[PDB]
């Protein structure tokens, strides 16, 4: 999973 | 739980962040000086959030005061934003498990990944400028926003507010660099490639720092710390890796100590997996 | 076509000496020998890889891949 | 068949240039040169591997292995 | 001449057997396979690389590069 | 036979393209090129290596164990 | 002779596919390709390397190097 804000 | 982040002055801003950190996290035994530490987020049940009320965009004035951020407590992700004037919670698609009583929840089609937000915003974080003025502009954009799908301006506003709230909570480096923009000079904070890399390595850092025992250095991918002051000057809050999925990429070994430096094991593995160079290059 | 952009969920060394990665729920193989350590290094460090190929169905081959930090 | 899934308990470079790993209590050898550093890096980081072979008894050969993120 | 100095932002292997890196906002490529693991390790460890060439045209090939920890 | 068991005290690339390791106070060399990264990785990560050989000089069999 | 002993200050891939390291203020190059990633690993991890050669003038060649940890 790519970085979430 | 609700906290205020007050942007009136550097003092009020740093005080706000420190109070949040104190409430939601516990210092690491081995990375703590005075009341300034790398702290581990205290365990909360999945779905737990805290609210952040944005204040002081206009210095010490009770205006621009209708924006609240919903922050998932275990990972500090912004789950969405609340317009307290319309009592509406705009929630990113990756946070349908975050339930906020009392508000109208608008479930958005947009997810909260930086990839998505940068695309919709047509704005890259590397080089992105943040000032008091653009935080006010961001606030107005979020207050004007309506509907289930983020617009460009709403996405730009979220990029800026997440940087100066959640990412600054995580990284004392970002707290320190951004806070200069709050001064009377009103300069511009430009978020650097190094700032971006820190945010992208937060999970990996979180898995490594609990193992620190005073080694001369710490190496986590592209991130390097050469002493405790560098660690403390850069990192303030990490995930609880005891646990959270962001703590692990692959394997089960957090660290390797090499020549008095604490390495993320996966980083060393990733440059020690090459075969003989002559065989590599000629075997095309 | 841009087939996949994501983290490597697993890699596999195949009996025909090609190398497979699973990205965004689909499997892609490459015969490019140079890519085998690079892809494993990506998996080890959680890099985002971008797989590009003329076909993007699971089981398609590729020779072009971008390695991103972000 | 999927013969053994788990961490590499030891690895061994062999006189005939094959390479042995012990997984889930059983030893397997491979003649795939490129697997040697890949397996060692998996070993050093505790990466779970799945050994795949026609026969799963300790002492069996393999030419296919999956690198997992468990 | 020193074309670019900085950390590697991304790297990419292309179907035409070239390996691109982006450094300090500029893209350069090399077909030296020797440089692929060296450049990727530099990328994943945050080394400062200095791309060097006789002429530093954007998008030009290179086969000289310095590696620094800082 | 198990010629030596322990951590690699130093390694050395040799002018004849062989590779030497010192383990448990004794020096051994190998001509197998792929052992060069395998041994240096072991040395860097603190692996216990077991150098094995019919005569315990050169070697081409070595076992690697994590600490 | 022991030409230089210390940590690798920088390394550099050269256009003739040789590889330069700077150790204790002196530069040495090797044409042994196998040394390129090993020296990079040593540089990344701060090993103490001992350059050995019958000529120890800075700028000279080498093909013998010892790697030590702290």
């Amino acid at each position: 999973r790519r970085r979430r804000a | 739980r609700e906290f205020t982040i007050d942007f009136s002055t550097q003092q009020s801003y740093v005080s706000s962040l420190n109070s949040i950190r104190t409430e939601i996290s516990t210092p690491l035994e081995h990375i703590s000086q005075g009341t300034t530490s790398v702290s581990v987020i205290n365990h909360t049940p999945p779905g737990s959030y805290f609210a952040v009320d944005i204040r002081g965009l206009d210095v010490y004035q009770a205006r621009f005061d209708h924006l609240r951020l919903i922050i998932e407590q275990n990972n500090l992700y912004v789950a969405g934003f609340v317009n307290t004037a319309t009592n509406t919670f705009y929630r990113f698609s990756d946070f349908t498990h975050i339930s906020v009583p009392g508000v109208t929840t608008v479930s958005m089609t947009t997810d909260s990944s930086y990839t998505t937000l940068q695309r919709v915003a047509a704005l890259e974080r590397s080089g992105m400028q943040i000032s008091r003025h653009s935080l006010v502009s961001s606030y107005l954009a979020l207050m004007e926003f309506s509907g289930n799908t983020m617009t460009r301006d709403a996405s730009r506003a979220v990029l800026r507010f997440v940087t100066v709230t959640a990412e600054a909570l995580r990284f004392r480096q970002i707290q320190r660099e951004f806070r200069q923009a709050l001064s009377e000079t009103a300069p511009v904070y430009t978020m650097t490639p190094g700032d971006v890399d820190l945010t992208l390595n937060w999970g990996r850092i979180s898995n490594v720092l609990p193992e620190y025992r005073g080694e001369d250095g710490v190496r986590v991918g592209r991130i390097s710390f050469n002493n405790i002051s560098a660690i403390l000057g850069t990192v303030a809050v990490i995930l609880n890796c005891h646990s959270q999925p962001e703590c692990q990429i692959t394997g089960d070994r957090p660290v390797i100590k090499i020549n008095n430096t604490l390495w993320e094991s996966n980083t060393a593995a990733a440059f020690l997996n090459r075969k003989s160079q002559f065989l590599y290059t000629t075997g095309k | 076509a841009d087939c996949a952009k994501g983290k490597i969920e697993f890699s596999k060394y195949n009996e025909d000496d090609t190398f497979t990665v699973k990205v965004d729920g689909k499997e892609y193989w490459t015969s490019r020998w140079n890519l085998q350590p690079l892809l494993q290094s990506a998996q080890l460090t959680g890099m985002t890889v971008t797989i590009k190929s003329s076909t993007c169905e699971s089981g398609s081959g590729f020779a072009e891949v971008q390695f991103n930090n972000d």
